[PDB]
């Protein structure tokens, strides 16, 4: 084998494509044969439906030369062979995250920005989405860290892989933000086994991710499953059959309509994993056959990439799961699933099976030089490839992609990192206290329009991330210390969050329970993006999307971050509907004031924060001849319908303009209460005085 | 019971720490000396009301400092064995239970909690509660406690409690 | 210490922590000021005590106005070659300054070496970062540091700054896309410093050769006000036997092994612990005028006691302006 005939190394990247699928996708009639079960079949050599019979014979022939050889023997010739070995991990915690840096710059950002069939991006980090994504049998996450690291926390991500040694490394995560995935290991959530196999965890983590995802899904899945074949290394791909499966089902499980999928692969010789490509061809606008330079050249890793799911791949999931139940049943036997499509509908479709013909040797041919190479390299340890650190450079500058050391982050204290994020602004600014809601500060709230109310249950915080549990609290005066957080809750890196801290009753009395949880008032920075000059609602929008990034459902022992539910100070009337009179544990039978939320919890309300998100000289007035609201400016007498720039509150104004109606003995705010001190604001006297202000 | 009672303790002056006014010194040391502590006779010495008498000063032969006798009103508390008390619950455990009563650790162990008050880690606290979910023992309830024996050390006092008798868990 | 200049950031500045360059860039400094030990080469001057305001008797000097800034060496060696050294010896790269070699435009000035300060100023209410060159150790390998004091004056004015103003009447250089000014200190002759007096103090310079290292000719003045000493603040309760456990903050400076001083621990004090505090003197007393963010350690011992040897026997405002009026006539 000559593979001195090999082109020169470089950072440009080819991809051909299959064709577009012309034909329908199979219905459960169409499949109701194509599971062919069979003896189970341990030879790979006869494999030559999909490649030319002297390529594959040559390609097993130049694997077993290296069975007689020692390992790190073998390995130092090959890292001295490969012209892309000096890439590694870079900052990231392994070399799989560089795969993924690769191939989400070798198909348009297609993964981090994805598209719609009109090329516009399906997620813009100044609205209120979150772009989702999945991760299975991914452990350590590497490939995740990379597609944190670049979204921040823009991004959401739900991993399932096998408990063990290979489990999330998540405290490994030192470039991204791991409070914004979510492991879940199927069946039982956090204390289940991770099996993707096993059809329990793929149901369990399909019904979780198609919860945390408003029922439509992730924007993509990524798939590196993958297990020891130590000394069966030309049996890779018939090994590992049942799990190529079970990553092409999860994908039809859980990748919404438009949505893209990568799973890494090896050899693709057999009818049962070219049918398994096929029917990802049917189910997909596009699909490829791709090794990235960041792959080993003589290795059989390749990925399958699809782009835009169809719409109808229901039967072709179902058909998937129930194969993937005949292959759990046919364990331990002498038989086993040999077809999931026949082979006269794969060689039906011509130009399907001239790709992956064409594919399947173009692959061997490079194997074959590579690996020959490798035992020359073995031979002759003078050899080396010159330019490693050359071709580096250009992937790293290509990528986009730092050229810097894995360093731990540095531990920062609270206080010079809250300097750092607040980057020069006054300090004296989150000192300010809010000024009461009372009959003479009362005329403060007009215009009405111009103003937001939240339900307060206790002091307001500020709240600083620095990663995993390094979260720590601070009541806005100069003198005093942030003291770390006593909560079982994870944040991503910095952040820092306005805050209070609410126990949330459930039931009554002696069955009562009580657990503390974090309400977000408002924001200034999520996951190192600043957001403190958007409006009001539009950074609590982005809130809102960072709670859900932080949630962990499968974790009922963490302490849970909410948002606080934000009214129009117009609609304060629907505040009142959701106080009640409760028995509270320990308050000797007395019942007491509650504000029920948006689930079967409540708290004891303190009071009221009524916030400006309107900033002078603008304001907000009531159109009677259009019925709808504009933006007034005092000053120029201007008047819009649309948002002026300048009419946004930032946090600074927001937080200093605050008003609090505090709900202290003596005020009446629901109809059981007696008696009112007459010098204190009613409930009556604030929306009667709305009321006249509303006009 | 929060008791409010005189003691007796001597203070030493070095003569450094005489000033021109001497006596506020003294007022000044017992406050740092004798607050927050625990002794095994008195229990928790919360707070010290008046210092109502000054003792005479007895230079002590060869030594520097003054000693000075004391008496003061003070407010105190000591846990006694089979009073009911009132308290805050910090942390349910499988084992027991962590409550506090002022600056008091007080472990009820779940031996000596009836077989109705079940504990449970799937709640999102992990709680103590009855298969009728009526009795909901979480943390940082308002419930009562019967203490049967205290334990000091490190000159302070953890106690044990129980819930076995009547009328005893959630208020 | 990344930190270039505080208060601004700039563009194109940039810590040099690559290992073949920064050996480069420092060792050509040693070099080019025939500089003995380790760290940094540039001429370091000392404070005006009651003895040493008689040299500004025994030979001719210059004076300019000190401003707080910070120290500097800009090295200019080639086209994007331009360096800059700390007192720390900590190099950065300074990117679209350009010098122009005075008889030909088209060229840049190489194996030059310049004195000055980075400080920031004041107009619109925003910072304009400007450094001023005060001195000059080379000029093509020429050693204009041994000429003298005026010499090196004037080359700096037309070596180093009037090409570069005639390539910015041609916009061959925009002002705008240089990272800061720069500029040259003016200097007085000694008779001029009664008209004259962020302008912290005043610097006095001999007209011989520039010198590395510490040199006791050339006199930096402060009115006794400014005068401050950066200690770390450690409080500790204090009553072992002793009745009253009061906690007594503890002022340390570098290099001396126990407490150089106290402080009386305000409510406010405390929270300071670690880190560095800047304290001024008045009372027979050191008080707590802010916090810097900037260090992590004290000043070197020997400074602190060349401060009170300043506070205690002190040149005053008055003082100096007797002195120097008298040899004005």
């Amino acid at each position: 084998v000559d593979w001195r005939d090999e082109p020169e190394p470089s950072a440009c990247e080819q991809v051909s494509w299959f064709p577009e699928c012309t034909t329908e996708i199979p219905d459960t009639q169409e499949m109701s044969d194509w599971m062919v079960v069979g003896k189970r079949k341990m030879i790979i050599e006869d494999e030559t439906e999909f490649c030319g019979e002297e390529l594959l014979h040559s390609v097993l022939q130049c694997k077993s030369v290296f069975d007689v050889l020692d390992g790190e023997e073998m390995r130092r010739a090959r890292t001295r062979a490969n012209p892309y070995e000096m890439i590694r991990g870079v900052f990231f915690l392994n070399r799989a995250a560089m795969k993924m840096a690769n191939m989400d710059f070798v198909f348009d950002r297609m993964f981090t920005n994805p598209r719609d069939s009109y090329g516009k991006p399906l997620v813009k980090d100044r609205e209120a989405e979150l772009l989702y994504f999945a991760d299975v049998c991914a452990g350590p996450g590497g490939f995740s860290e990379y597609v944190l690291w670049r979204k921040k926390w823009h991004a959401k991500g739900f991993g399932m892989t096998l408990k063990g040694p290979n489990d999330f490394k998540l405290e490994d995560f030192y470039s991204a933000s791991s409070e914004l995935f979510e492991p879940y290991y199927g069946e039982g959530g956090i204390d289940g086994d991770g099996d993707i196999t096993r059809p329990e965890n793929i149901s369990a983590f399909r019904n979780f991710v198609l919860d945390n995802t408003d029922r439509k899904g992730v924007h993509f899945l990524m798939a590196d499953g993958g297990f020891s074949v130590e000394g069966q290394e030309n049996l890779q791909e018939i090994l590992s059959k049942q799990l190529l499966l079970c990553q092409f089902l999860m994908a039809l499980s859980i990748v919404r309509t438009g949505g893209h999928f990568i799973c890494k692969t090896f050899d693709l010789f057999t009818p049962f994993s070219v049918g398994l490509v096929y029917l990802l061809y049917c189910c997909f606008e596009r699909v490829c056959l791709f090794k990235p330079i960041t792959s080993r050249p003589a290795n059989s890793e390749r990925y399958v990439v699809c782009k835009g799911l169809k719409v109808g791949i229901d039967d072709v999931r179902d058909y998937l799961f129930a194969v993937n139940i005949k292959l759990n049943q046919l364990r331990n036997t002498d038989s086993d699933v040999n077809l999931v499509v026949p082979l006269e509908v794969i060689k039906g479709d011509h130009e399907f099976t001239d790709y992956m013909i064409r594919s399947n040797e173009s692959h061997c041919s490079l194997q074959i030089k590579a690996l020959a190479k490798i035992h020359a390299f073995v031979q002759d340890t003078t050899l080396s490839e010159p330019r490693q650190a050359e071709i580096r450079k250009e992937c790293l500058r290509l990528w986009g992609i730092p050229d810097q050391a894995r360093v731990a982050p540095s531990s920062s204290d609270p206080k010079s990192k809250f300097f750092e994020l607040i980057q020069g602004t006054e300090i004296d600014i989150f000192s300010y206290k809010p000024t009461l809601l009372t009959s003479k500060t009362l005329e403060k709230i007009r215009p009405v329009f111009d103003y937001r109310c939240m339900v307060s249950g206790s002091e307001q915080k500020f709240l600083i991330g620095l990663g995993k549990s390094q979260i720590y609290t601070w009541d806005g005066r100069q003198s005093d210390r942030w003291i770390k957080l006593d909560l079982k809750t994870e944040l991503p890196r910095d952040t820092l969050l306005s805050v209070e801290i609410v126990h949330e009753l459930k039931g009554e009395g002696k069955a009562q329970r009580k657990i503390s949880a974090i309400h977000i008032l408002d924001v200034l920075v999520l996951n190192g993006t600043d957001v403190r000059e958007q409006h009001f609602n539009q950074r609590i929008q982005l809130a809102e999307k960072f709670v859900k990034a932080v949630s962990k459902p499968s974790r009922p022992d963490m302490n849970p971050i909410r948002v606080k539910e934000v009214y129009r100070l117009e609609e304060m009337e629907k505040i009142f509907v959701r106080l009640e009179m409760k028995i509270i544990k320990g308050s000797s039978g007395t019942p007491k004031l509650s504000y029920t939320g948006r689930d079967d919890r409540h708290f004891v309300p303190m009071g009221l924060y009524i916030v400006r998100t309107v900033n002078e000289p603008w304001t907000m007035g009531f159109s009677k001849s259009f019925k709808k609201k504009f933006f007034y400016n005092k000053k120029t007498k201007d008047s819009t319908f649309d948002l002026p720039a300048d009419s946004i509150a930032p946090f600074h104004i927001c937080y200093y303009g605050r008003l609090f109606w505090e709900w202290g003995d003596g005020i009446r705010v629901h109809d059981s209460q007696k008696p009112q001190d007459q010098d204190k604001l009613s409930k009556e006297d604030v929306l009667s005085f709305i009321q006249m202000h509303r006009a | 019971m929060f008791y409010h009672i005189s003691l007796e303790h001597e203070i030493l002056l070095h003569p450094r720490y005489f000033g021109p006014n001497l006596l506020n010194t003294v007022k000044q040391k017992l406050f740092t000396e004798v607050e927050g502590t625990c002794t095994g006779k008195y229990g928790f010495v919360i707070a010290v009301t008046t210092i109502d008498n000054i003792g005479a000063g007895v230079i002590q032969p060869g030594r520097g400092f003054v000693l000075y006798p004391v008496k003061y009103k003070a407010i105190v508390f000591r846990p006694f064995k089979g009073e009911v008390v009132d308290a805050v619950v910090t942390q349910v455990n499988k084992v027991g239970l962590f409550t506090e009563i002022g600056p008091m650790s007080c472990f009820i162990s779940r031996h000596s909690i009836p077989s109705e008050m079940e504990f449970d880690p799937n709640s999102n606290p992990p709680c103590y509660k009855t298969m009728d979910e009526d009795i909901v023992i979480q943390q940082d309830d308002e419930i009562r406690l019967k203490i049967v024996g205290t334990r000091v050390d490190k000159n302070d006092i953890f106690a044990i409690g129980s819930l076995m008798d009547d009328y005893l868990g959630l208020v | 210490g990344a930190i270039f200049l505080e208060g601004v950031t700039v563009k194109g500045v940039t810590q040099v922590t690559t290992q073949p360059k920064l050996g480069e860039v420092q060792q050509k400094c040693h070099q080019f000021c025939g500089w003995e030990g380790s760290g940094f080469p540039g001429a370091q001057p000392v404070s005006m005590d009651k003895q040493n305001i008689k040299l500004l008797d025994l030979k001719p000097y210059k004076v300019s106005w000190k401003a707080d800034g910070t120290r500097y060496m800009m090295l200019i060696d080639g086209t994007n070659e331009v360096f800059m050294i700390d007192r720390d010896n900590s190099v950065f790269h300074v990117s679209n300054l350009e010098f122009p070699f005075r008889k030909d435009l088209r060229m840049h000035l190489s194996n030059t070496l310049l004195d000055g300060e980075m400080i920031i100023d004041r107009v619109n209410g925003q910072a304009v970062p400007r450094y001023l060159i005060y001195d000059i150790i080379k000029f093509n390998s020429q050693p204009v540091g041994d000429c003298d004091f005026n010499v090196r004056l004037q080359c700096i004015e037309r070596e180093i700054i009037s090409p570069r103003h005639e390539k910015m009447k041609t916009g061959l250089i925009d002002k705008t896309q240089e990272p800061f000014s720069v500029r040259n200190k003016p200097f007085f002759d000694i008779c001029t410093s009664r008209k004259l007096l962020e302008m912290d103090g005043l610097i006095f310079q001999p007209t011989g050769k520039y010198k590395p290292g510490r040199c006791d000719d050339i006199l930096k003045w402060k009115p006794p006000s400014l005068n401050s000493v950066d200690f770390r603040l450690k409080i500790t309760r204090m009553g072992g036997e002793g009745l009253l456990p009061q906690n007594v903050g503890l002022l340390y400076v570098g290099g001396y092994e126990r407490p150089f001083a106290q402080i009386k621990v305000t409510k406010e004090l405390k929270q300071y612990d670690n880190k560095i505090i800047e304290c001024k003197f008045e009372n027979n007393s050191w008080v707590f005028m802010r916090q810097r963010t900037d260090k992590s350690f004290p000043n070197a011992y020997n400074t602190a006691m060349a401060v009170c040897n300043s506070i205690s026997n002190p040149v005053t405002k008055e003082m100096l302006f007797e002195f120097i009026d008298r040899c004005t006539a």
